[PDB]
This record gives structure tokens, C-alpha cells and sequence, in this order.
């Protein structure tokens, strides 16, 4: 029975709000607290609030009040979460969940024990707009070389949002490679490097393509990568 | 206003290890303290509540003790599945608070990185940047440093690093670090230097060349 079905993905502009919804099974809905808690990407876990659907009654973390509104609807067995004035501090994701407290049979709140949570929904909070990678070669050399093989790469840069998907030669290269996780720079847009090591001998003969797409601007782009001088 | 803290940060066990976390809440929370674990993409699962019930449908390895301040998360035979990062909870008064998480990763043998060096491309720097990329590749354990230097002079604030997961099949990291500067600035100097430091190497490697080879 239990479950808690949240919203998809959102991309949101600083100073606007994003709601988000949690749908429950109704005896989750009509017995117990639905709490909210987020987590910024890398970081830790923050309440925010909770409600008892059944009532409407709300109660918030003092650092998200007067921004947060959750409410909930019998008719449709579903809470939901308001966050307002959004900033890039925002961007995280936001979990739902129920909290049961048992052993105590008295009171929605307290002890506080999450026992399931939904699957989250990401929001991101960017000035940005939708945007293509460009993708640059990194260049094996013999600055890139360990004994019988040679490092190379592709550096995926000032896309948005993410994601976006990296192959090598059309997918037939996948032993050594390694896709890191976008790094967000100062300009609000995401970059990444994907990296492949190969046999040196192969240099000549051999050669490497990545193979870039990012779904969102419906760009792929194919990057030979040659070696260099240095 | 309780605040939560967890030691230690991150712990590298292997299948079969007796592995034990601690949680300290700032004041007194009775037993009001839940144990969770989440892993990467997905949402927390919920452990031991009441400091030391156990949540029905977890493995009995699980087990959590303590009362007050002070309390441990013990995994007593630890399985494949059970790497992951464990957080804790009271649940005693608002906020809710957890605490920072405790990452448990795969123990191998200590491996240093192979480091490699990657000048910015001829198209990035006709569009008036330059990125250069430093990358510490197949390592253990995750503790790293890299320090970039241009001319010899040591920067700060310029550049960004990620990591990827632990490897399924070699239990390594990989590392990538990128330096940004303008194409004017990046045309001012000679020598770029990735500069790395890490257990596996007896003293810290540098990697390098000069703009223009």
C-alpha cells in the first residue's frame, strides 16, 4: 500500500516559487504527518516542515518560514510544498515523507521517526537558459602517458541544465573510461571532462571520437581527439 | 537548535567487518534517535528508531545503542550492499535536525594516483578561454590533493574538482581537476603545473609543460 509519489524535475529563476507535490496512499494520508526535507547536491539533510493532511495544520522550520507553504487535499490524497523567492542556495533535492510515531499513540509530531520517504523531486534554481555544450579535445601527449598507455579526453563545457551523455567511438569504447560529475561554474552553467585511457601503440592507427548529446537542446556533438605536440 | 555530529566522517571496511558509528546530539534526547541510510540517487531508508529498535524488514546486522547524547550504529557482518553513507536523526523536538552522514566505502590496498596533464585545446582558446585539466586517475583511498601552479606561483580561487564513485570492479577514485583562466592571462605565463599529494606517493608529484610545445 504505502507510498509517496512525488513531482518530476523543475527548473526554476531566482525570485519565483515552485511547488511540488507528494501523492500518498490514503491511510498514510488520513493517519500520519507528511514532512518535508531537502538536501542540496553533495550536502546533508534539512527539515522544513510538516503537516497533518487531515487538518491542514502546518508546522515549519524557522529557517524556511515566511517561504514554505505546505497544504494538502483530501480529495486527491496529496501534500504539497511551496518554496518562494527562490535562489541558486535552493537548488536541491526535495524529499517528502511520513512520519510515524510509533511507539507513542498520542500526538502526529512527535517522535519525529521518518519511516518512508518519496523519491524526491530536483529543483534547480539558475539564471540560465537552456544551452548546448561546447566540447574540447584533451589531448593525449606524452604528458598523458603511463608505461604502455595514454590518457585522453573530452572536456564538456557551458551546458545547461543538466544532463548530458558522453560515449566513446559510438559506444564500442567503454574498458577505462571514466565520465566524472558536472562541476557548476560561477557563470551558472555546468562543465564536465570524460576520459578514456587506451594502448599508446593504438595513437597512430586508432583513432578516438566522444560523442556528445544533451537531451534538453537537442545538440549532440561528435569530438575527434588527436594527440599533441607537447 | 539541536545540533547533530557523526564520527567518523567516512570509513573503509570490507565484507565480513564489524563496523561502528557514532551520533552525538548537542543536548539530551532520550532515546529519540533514528538511524538511516541512503545511497547515490536515491532516497533515505529508515534503520533503527528509538536508538535501538530495529525497523522491520532490516537485516538484524543492524543495530543501534545508546541513550542521551551519545549514540552508535553497529553493522556486525557487513555485506555488499551495506556500503553507503548512514546519517542520524533525533526526533525529539523542532527542528528536526540529522547529522553531517558517515560514508562507509570499500577497503582495498593503498594505490597512487597516475597523474596526466592536458594543456587547453587550440578551439577552446580562440574563443578567449583556457581550461586545463589535471587528472588523478585509479587511486585509493579517497583523501587527495592537487595544487596548480603557473611560473611556480601557487593559485587559488580558479579552479573546480569532481570525483567520481568508487570503482565497481578495482574499488579505486578517479579524480578531475580544471583550471580556468582568460586567454590573456593564460598567454601572460609559461609553465603550468598540476601539483599532487597523496598516501600512496612518498612525496607529492608534479606534472607539467610549457605553453607553446
Amino acid at each position: 500500500q504505502v507510498q509517496l509519489v512525488q513531482s518530476g524535475a523543475e527548473v526554476k529563476k531566482p525570485g519565483s516559487s515552485v511547488k511540488v507535490s507528494c501523492r500518498a496512499s490514503g491511510g498514510t494520508f488520513s493517519n500520519y504527518v507528511i514532512s518535508w526535507v531537502r538536501q542540496a547536491p553533495g550536502q546533508g539533510l534539512e527539515w522544513m516542515g510538516g503537516i497533518i493532511p487531515i487538518f491542514g495544520t502546518a508546522h515549519y522550520a524557522q529557517k524556511f518560514q515566511g517561504r514554505v507553504t505546505i497544504t494538502a487535499d483530501a480529495s486527491t490524497s496529496t501534500a504539497y510544498m511551496e518554496l518562494s523567492s527562490l535562489r541558486s542556495e535552493d537548488t536541491a533535492v526535495y524529499y517528502c515523507a511520513r512520519i510515524n510515531t510509533s511507539p507513542i499513540l498520542t500526538g502526529y509530531y512527535f517522535p519525529g521517526v521518518h519511516d518512508y520517504w518519496g523519491q524526491g523531486t530536483l529543483v534547480t534554481v539558475s539564471s540560465a537558459s537552456t544551452k548546448g555544450p561546447s566540447v574540447f579535445p584533451l589531448a593525449p601527449s606524452s604528458k598523458s602517458t603511463s608505461g604502455g598507455t595514454a590518457a585522453l579526453g573530452c572536456l564538456v563545457k557551458d551546458y545547461f541544465p543538466e544532463p548530458v551523455t558522453v560515449s566513446w567511438n559510438s559506444g564500442a569504447l567503454t574498458s577505462g573510461v571514466h565520465t566524472f560529475p558536472a562541476v557548476l561554474q560561477s557563470s551558472g552553467l555546468y562543465s564536465l571532462s570524460s576520459v578514456v585511457t587506451v594502448p599508446s601503440s593504438s595513437l597512430g592507427t586508432q583513432t578516438y571520437i566522444c560523442n556528445v548529446n544533451h537531451k534538453p537542446s537537442n545538440t549532440k556533438v561528435d569530438k575527434k581527439v588527436e594527440p599533441k605536440s607537447c | 537548535a539541536i545540533r547533530m555530529t557523526q564520527s567518523p566522517s567516512s570509513v573503509s571496511a570490507s565484507v565480513g567487518d564489524r563496523v561502528t558509528i557514532t551520533c552525538r546530539a548537542s543536548q539530551s534526547i532520550s532515546s529519540w534517535l533514528a538511524w538511516y541510510q541512503q545511497k547515490p540517487g536515491k532516497a533515505p531508508k529508515l534503520l533503527i528508531y528509538s536508538a535501538s529498535s530495529l525497523q522491520s524488514g532490516v537485516p538484524s546486522r543492524f543495530s543501534g545503542s545508546g541513550s542521551g547524547t551519545d549514540f552508535t550504529l553497529t553493522i556486525s557482518s557487513l555485506q555488499p550492499e551495506d556500503f553507503a553513507t548512514y546519517y542520524c536523526q533525533q526526533a525529539n523536538s523542532f527542528p528536526f535536525t540529522f547529522g553531517p552522514g558517515t560514508k562507509v566505502d570499500i577497503k582495498r590496498t593503498v594505490a597512487a594516483p597516475s597523474v596526466f596533464i592536458f594543456p587547453p585545446s587550440d578551439e577552446q582558446l580562440k574563443s578567449g578561454t583556457a581550461s586545463v585539466v589535471c587528472l588523478l586517475n585509479n587511486f585509493y583511498p579517497r583523501e587527495a590533493k592537487v595544487q596548480w601552479k603557473v611560473d611556480n606561483a601557487l593559485q587559488s580561487g580558479n579552479s573546480q574538482e569532481s570525483v567520481t564513485e568508487q570503482d565497481s570492479k578495482d574499488s579505486t577514485y578517479s579524480l578531475s581537476s580544471t583550471l580556468t583562466l582568460s586567454k590573456a592571462d593564460y598567454e601572460k605565463h609559461k609553465v603550468y603545473a598540476c601539483e599532487v599529494t597523496h598516501q600512496g606517493l612518498s612525496s607529492p608529484v608534479t606534472k607539467s609543460f610549457n605553453r607553446g610545445e
